[PDB]
């Protein structure tokens, strides 16, 4: 289940030779590293404490690849303006997503290499890491494009290659941080919803990490239709929040118990009002 | 570590 | 002109008390552009010293980011996050509500 993601995204400016570019590495959904284009000196920075143990070189070597990725970005949408005869008044967004996955053997699982255009999909190499699906006729011009210049054997190396090194030694140097757990803090409150009904929140808090799954039954069922899930957030502290809610009538609460299912958790709690 | 794109344009 | 609505949360890190000190939370997401404006309000009155989480994008591609600032609930108090974005004719507010 361990993986290594980088999300980058250029943002043209109209007027503008260089756009925006931003550039963020996750480590199993952690932020561990960022190299913002607006800063007063753009830089690959550190952001999780494990990342302290790179000498000098290492933001060095970073910092010179997302600049050259900055020009990359930079081509690619003014030529995707061609392939959409859009006008370059206007502000356009290109984003890339791309890493590793290793499975519970710890051999690489996958790669990924995918590219959106708008915030939507474009092109992506497939699983094989040799083909590659484009979403639209605009992308197909890139897919043959990439076909017959061999790009995808690039990519390829990069992703079973560089990137399981990395992934292997960044798990190994934050080892102690990202396979760490916070159990959630739970509990139930009592709400007036409407006439002879009431509403129960079960709360999750301040668990890691963000997976989670919470549920409600009424006698021996799960409320599955008849419950409501907020989407996860982040507390702020790096940990995360999340409840599901049930409207039930009143004087039947006792009849309701609400399950919290987390990594950090032996046995799922059991709580109710 | 990060990945340097193919020299190859969208 | 491929614009997506953002979804808002306001709610407070730690659980609410009345008079205690806490940090007000405002997680905008599944929005594009990325261009968004952010402000958090008490009593409608701009919050001084907000602070922006550097923003991100999910695997749906959908951006998202966290405006925070420290805060006491109180009894009378109100608080909400106004946010600005191309894919809304007019600014949303969304009050925080304890009990969300």
């Amino acid at each position: 289940p361990h993986s290594m993601r980088y999300f980058e995204t250029a943002v043209s400016r109209p007027g503008l030779e260089e756009p925006r570019y931003i550039s963020v590495g996750y480590v199993d959904n952690k932020e561990f590293v960022r190299f913002d284009s607006d800063a007063e000196n753009p830089r690959y920075e550190p952001r999780a404490p494990w990342m302290e143990q790179e000498g000098p070189e290492y933001w060095e070597r970073e910092t010179q690849k997302a600049k050259g990725q900055e020009q990359w970005f930079r081509v690619s949408l003014r030529n995707l303006l061609g392939y959409y005869n859009q006008s370059a008044g206007g502000s356009h967004t290109l984003q890339q997503m791309s890493g590793c996955d290793l499975g519970s053997d710890w051999r690489l699982l996958r790669g990924y290499l995918q590219f959106a255009y708008e915030g939507r999909d474009y092109i992506a190499l497939n699983e094989d890491l040799k083909t590659w699906t484009a979403a639209d006729m605009a992308a197909q011009i890139t897919r043959r494009k990439w076909e017959q210049s061999g790009a995808a054997e690039h990519y390829k190396a990069y992703l079973e290659g560089e990137c399981v090194e990395w992934l292997h030694r960044y798990l190994k140097n934050g080892n102690a941080t990202l396979l760490r757990t916070d159990s959630p803090k739970a509990h139930v409150t009592h709400h007036p919803r409407s006439k002879g009904e009431v509403t129960l929140r079960c709360w999750a808090l301040g668990f890691y990490p963000a997976d989670i799954t919470l549920t409600w039954q009424l006698n021996g069922e799960e409320l599955t239709q008849d419950m409501e899930l907020v989407e996860t957030r982040p507390a702020g502290d790096g940990t995360f929040q999340k409840w599901a809610s049930v409207v039930v009538p009143l004087g039947k609460e006792q009849n309701y118990t609400c399950r919290v299912y987390h990594e950090g958790l032996p046995e799922p709690l059991t709580l109710r009002w | 570590s990060s990945l340097e794109n193919f020299r190859a344009y969208v | 002109m491929i614009q997506k609505t953002p979804q808002i949360q306001v709610y407070s890190r730690h659980p609410p008390e009345n008079g205690k000190p806490n940090i007000l939370n405002c997680y905008v997401t599944q929005f594009h552009p990325p261009h968004i404006e952010i402000q958090m309000l008490k009593n409608g009155k701009k919050i001084p010293k907000v602070e922006m989480s550097d923003m991100s994008f999910s695997k749906d591609w959908s951006f998202y980011i966290l405006a925070h600032t420290e805060f006491t609930p109180t009894e009378t108090d109100t608080y909400a996050c106004r946010v600005k974005h191309d894919s809304m004719a007019e600014p949303k507010t969304v009050y925080w509500d304890r009990d969300m």
